[PDB]
């Protein structure tokens, strides 16, 4: 029934400009004050902006004054954020939230829209480094060895990684990605395979970066 | 000031939990209503209790909260899965030209498992990257439960934290965690400490691994 | 950003553009003031100054002591509520023994301060004037004694000024039986005022919304005395609180509509009844039939939810069609083809009927337009009088945009043989259906006749 | 000791326990102001004193001169009478010659006296301030002298206290054509007041009465201007007298009653009119639709036989049986089923139709009631607050108790195919005779259908 639909975020460098338009439908727009929250990834919630039911009454969270611009079109059902020298801190998820109606004062957020992804960090398109994983039988279960290759200081997301041309599934374990404080994403893989292949078979990672058309093979082997 | 609660709170299927908010004198203690949003991993914030104690509807009726000075509670009776999410209580502030404020969220874990301990797999930086001047360790932490590990790295007795990036507890395919941190350091650091130690700490246990030239 | 609507065929207009502000609910305040438990003058001297000091101070006592004995058109279809129902309760909270020691604590060492009562609920709490620490420590210990002596004139009627406040006070409560409306500036400074809507529980735009427009908030608020005990004054004051706000509001002028025939009281007439305010609310419409409780400050629009009725958005159509099948739009019938004239906010509704002599004119040119017998409109763009006879009307001067929506008036279309003349409190359907009720019985009646 | 019931089933609710004041008659009293006829000021002297004097002077004889000029539900079926007669036929009787002075003549001693009037009856007189005697003895040998000298500014401040209040009442009254209400303590203080009510020829109770709620008495009140000649300003006071006390007293709380069908436009709705305020008297009753004329001190009632209906006691029987073949009840008829509420003295009534949302919550808990739809009803126990959709009322917090009488909505016993939605003031036989009227309609009209050929 009620309908909200965030849009225009995405990638954008620090000092740029974003537009962010959220669409509403279903109920009468013009009755209800509109309100911008916004959330780090990992961190608590942040509200921005608020707005009028008829535009007359707009206030700024103390943190944003001055670079966000609020705005609405009771019209278009629609509701704008022109948001100027954005930070990298401002790195967020931006959510469209409806003010919901109170007998005194100090309501609450009946209904928000699915949000939008704004992310701000000085990154330009990179392709990924590959470093094989030594193993050794270490930590592990009776003859199960560890051995894999390391993807770093590669942006954006996503990469993919096979093992063996896809011939081998069994024992895979590729973990997420963790966001350096550079700005790079750095991922690994690691497959377990038994102590008597180490001598034997062939072990090639395949690492495949589409965004960038990099195709990487890393050869492992033991020391 | 900002609205406070527990970061963490865990209990079994069916148990009783209450979440704690408190305020100060600048936003409750001034009257001001409470409310409470409830989001599920990934997904959008949905409203949950509204006006201190009322549940809109289709809310089920397990939920209940209460306002009281300058606190705040929420009562989760008979726990279910479904609810495995972060919560959000919410009031309005006075101080610099007013403003929503947001607690610091509470991350309900439902105990469906018994505890697992944290799996623990340490690689030293490749032969090839000390050939590129750089150094990466790289510790695997896998098959643990609930959703929480505390990630130190020990340069021989002594801890060190500059340098670390440390991924967020995800959850694997058979409902367990797993997390990955990458350690990076100059070839001269590998050759002189004498050996690095990657220290995982987990539900008041821990499990530490160590790899050397 | 205001506009006007008129509708040739309902004889009716509609105001829109209006912002809202409606009192949804009510924040309750205390009032406290330090007085001084004093007993009998002892101080007998001969001293003119003294005497004035004498007089003065029993105007005190005696102000106290009264006190002291204190404590011992469709607008029928509303609802009725006792609007100081919260002041009235808290004001008894207040007679609860220890409530009272707990708030002079409070605010001995500050003025300003909240305080949870014994219920569990927290208001807003402020000391206003120390007669006690004047009284006590600079007059009484004179007073106390045998001969007494007034030096510096200037103290007496630094006393006056003091001591004023507290008689125009008390006088107020004795006329109005501790129940006074709007909030006098005795009762409550301006400067008092916004401290309490900084310091109120109230959103920023409600807190912009009541200061630039305090005056309406005054006459919106109760004044509730309360109690008098333990040497402190106290009165609870009701603030209206305004939860609606910004919607957009529109006003219905409505006028009677006629048939224009020669021969007296054989005309029909037609009134649309739902004239008022409207102001949009959660998808909903709250609805004030009695205009007169709401108060207008530029394009905003101050009402009272308590006479207001919440009907669904689609009581709209009754100006764009009346004849919707959504919502039965009320109306009164009458045979009373009487000229009067309506003044809306962007100009003025005439009905003209009989041989009423009905114009408009403009301040410099006099007579601009005269009007045809029935339901017209101008607007007051450039027109400033409208005339019915001999009564004359003026219009409002504020600027807009008004439009004239030609429409044949819908009287022109009932039959006057079947025309419900005498019903006062119906509805299209409800005379819709009293027309076909009473029309298919002559016609079964008159074949019966045949044969 | 306050009670209160519903009825279910006429969607309204009776309030018990209450004691009676009623206004029966008037009392008029004479109050008279001491006043120096001065004219020409012959000083002109130069002094910040003396000016304050002259220019406070100026406004004593401004102020007379104000005063010359001033000498020369059901509430339509109530009656209409003067209720200042009773002052008029007075301060008429002041206009004669010798009445005036018999009344300087009473009050030469004391500022206290009866005084029988040419008419022929007592009326209690007084005078409060006297002004000549300040203003002749102490000031007129200084002004009409050539150079003349104020010492000390006390004076000043004496003279401004004492005109002060012959000021507020010309403000008062120019404003007001000589008829003020309430009696303001300008007017008249509350020791003059009191001095009033032990003088009055009234009975003890009745004084009692009256002293325990002067602010009451005071709005029922009117300061009626009389006349201001030879050397005295004299206005009347108008009194209310209560010759009915302590008879029981009992509040009708009424709200509209309509069915609950799912299409809007086929709903039929039935109010009660009869609401406001019962008083039994003599074993008559006398009804007072307007309950905003009736104030409320504590438990009594003060309201004015001026604007009410005298009943039999059987009207009573419209609360414990509509349907009694005694008194007719008056009640109207209207297919407006709108959601509104009516606040009772120990809970409230809620009449809900539609899809609006009503519901009842308490200022701890939150919402702890949903209202079905139709008419219910909520006691003051444990709830705070009532909304009605965007309406918002509070209940008023007077303790008592509450009883719920269970009863099947009578509306539902009309068919609506023969249902006058179209009475506005009508009652039980009133709607029956129009029903049975409309069944003949069509009965006869079937009979001649029936009978044909």
């Amino acid at each position: 029934e009620v309908q909200l639909v965030e849009s225009g975020g995405g990638l954008v460098k620090p000092g740029g400009s974003l537009r962010l338009s959220c669409a509403a439908s279903g109920f009468t727009f013009s009755s209800y004050s509109m309100n911008w929250v916004r959330q780090a990834p990992g961190k608590g919630l942040e509200w921005v902006s608020s707005i009028s039911s008829s535009s007359s009454y707009i206030y700024y969270a103390d943190s944003v004054k001055g670079r966000f611009t609020i705005s609405r079109d009771n019209a278009k059902n629609s509701l704008y954020l022109q948001m100027n020298s954005l930070r990298a801190e401002d790195t967020a998820v931006y959510y469209c939230a409806r003010l919901g109606y109170c007998s005194g004062g100090s309501c609450h957020f009946d209904y928000w829209g699915q949000g939008t992804l704004v992310t701000v960090s000085s990154a330009s398109t990179k392709g990924p480094s590959v470093f094989p994983l030594a193993p050794s039988s270490k930590s592990t279960s009776g003859g199960t060895a560890a051995l894999g290759c390391l993807v770093k200081d590669y942006f954006p997301e996503p990469v993919t990684v096979s093992w063996n041309s896809g011939a081998l599934t069994s024992g895979v374990h590729t973990f997420p990605a963790v966001l350096q404080s550079s700005g790079l994403y750095s991922l690994s893989s690691v497959v377990t395979v038994p102590s008597s292949s180490l001598g034997t078979q062939t072990y090639i990672c395949n690492v495949n970066h589409k965004p960038s058309n990099t195709k990487v093979d890393k050869k492992v082997e033991p020391k | 000031s900002v609205l406070t609660q527990p970061p963490s709170v865990s209990g079994a299927p069916g148990q009783r939990v209450t979440i704690s908010c408190t305020g100060s004198s600048s936003n409750i203690g001034a009257g001001y209503d409470v409310h409470w949003y409830q989001q599920l991993p990934g997904t959008a914030p949905k409203l949950l209790i509204y006006g201190n104690s009322n549940r809109p509807s289709g809310v089920p009726d397990r939920f209940s909260g209460s306002k009281s000075g300058t606190s705040a509670s929420l009562a989760i009776t008979g726990l279910q899965a479904e609810d495995e999410a972060d919560y959000y209580c919410q009031s309005y502030d006075s101080s610099l030209s007013g403003f929503y404020v947001f607690g610091t969220g509470t991350k309900v874990t439902v105990l469906g498992q018994p505890k697992a301990a944290p799996s623990v797999t340490l690689f030293p930086p490749s032969s090839e990257e000390l050939q590129a001047n750089k150094a990466t360790l790289v510790c695997l932490i896998s098959d643990f439960y609930p959703g929480a590990v505390t990630v130190a790295w020990k340069a021989d007795s002594s801890p060190v934290k500059a340098g670390v990036e440390t991924t967020t507890p995800s959850k694997q395919s058979n409902n367990k965690y797993a997390a990955s941190s990458y350690l990076s350091l100059t070839p001269e650091q590998w050759k002189s400490h004498r050996s690095y130690s990657c220290q995982v700490t987990h539900e008041g246990s821990t499990v530490e691994k160590t790899v050397a030239p | 950003n205001i506009t006007e609507e008129f509708y040739q065929s309902t004889c009716s207009a509609v105001s829109k553009g209006y912002l809202s502000a409606l009192r949804t609910g009510w924040y309750t305040s205390v009032i406290t003031i330090e007085l001084s438990n004093i007993k009998e003058i002892k101080c007998n001297g001969t001293d003119a100054k003294v005497k004035l000091i004498k007089q003065e101070l029993d105007k005190y006592k005696n102000a106290v002591t009264e006190l002291q004995l204190l404590m011992q058109f469709l607008g029928f279809l509303l609802g009725v509520g006792s609007a100081i129902a919260s002041g009235v309760a808290v004001s008894k909270v207040l007679h609860l023994e220890g409530e009272v020691n707990k708030i002079k604590s409070a605010l001995l060492s500050t003025n300003k301060a909240v305080v949870s009562l014994s219920n569990g609920v927290s208001v807003l709490t402020s000391k206003v004037l120390d007669l006690k620490n004047y009284i006590d420590k600079q007059l009484l210990p004179i007073v106390n004694k045998q001969s007494c002596s007034i030096p510096n004139i200037e103290t007496v009627i630094e006393f006056q000024q003091k001591n004023n406040r507290l008689l125009e006070i008390t006088r107020e409560f004795s006329v109005n039986a501790g129940v006074t409306t709007p909030v006098s500036t005795y009762m409550l400074t301006n400067s008092e005022l916004l401290s309490l809507i900084n310091d109120m529980p109230i959103t920023n735009d409600q807190k912009k919304l009541m200061s630039n427009n305090v005056q309406i908030v005054r006459q919106q608020s109760y004044s509730i005395m309360s109690i008098i005990k333990e040497e402190v004054l106290a009165y609870v004051v009701q603030l209206p609180l305004y939860g609606v706000i910004d919607t957009p509001c529109w006003k219905l002028h409505t006028s009677p509509l006629c048939t224009t025939n020669t021969k007296e009281g054989s005309n029909i007439c037609l009134t649309r009844t739902d004239r008022g305010w409207y102001c949009d609310n959660a998808g909903s419409v709250s609805f004030f039939p009695q205009a007169e409780t709401c108060k207008v400050q530029s394009n905003r629009v101050f009402c009272d939810t308590m006479n207001s009725l919440t009907l669904p958005s689609e009581v709209n159509l009754c100006n764009v069609d009346i004849f919707n099948p959504k919502y039965d739009c009320k109306i009164m019938t009458s045979k009373t083809d009487v000229s009067s004239s309506v003044i809306t906010s962007l100009g003025a509704i005439v009905s003209c009927y009989g041989k009423t002599k009905c114009t408009a004119s403009n301040k410099n040119r006099g007579i601009i337009k005269t009007f045809s017998n029935g339901c017209d409109y101008v607007s007051n763009k450039g027109v400033d009088t409208v005339s019915v006879g001999n009564t004359l009307y003026y219009v409002n001067k504020q600027e807009g945009k008004s439009l004239y929506v030609k429409g044949e008036p819908i009287i022109n279309f009932y039959d006057p043989l079947v025309f419900p003349s005498d019903e006062f409190d119906a509805s299209i359907s409800q005379v819709n259906e009293k027309i076909n009720q009473s029309l298919a019985f002559i016609r079964k009646s008159d074949e019966l006749l045949s044969a």
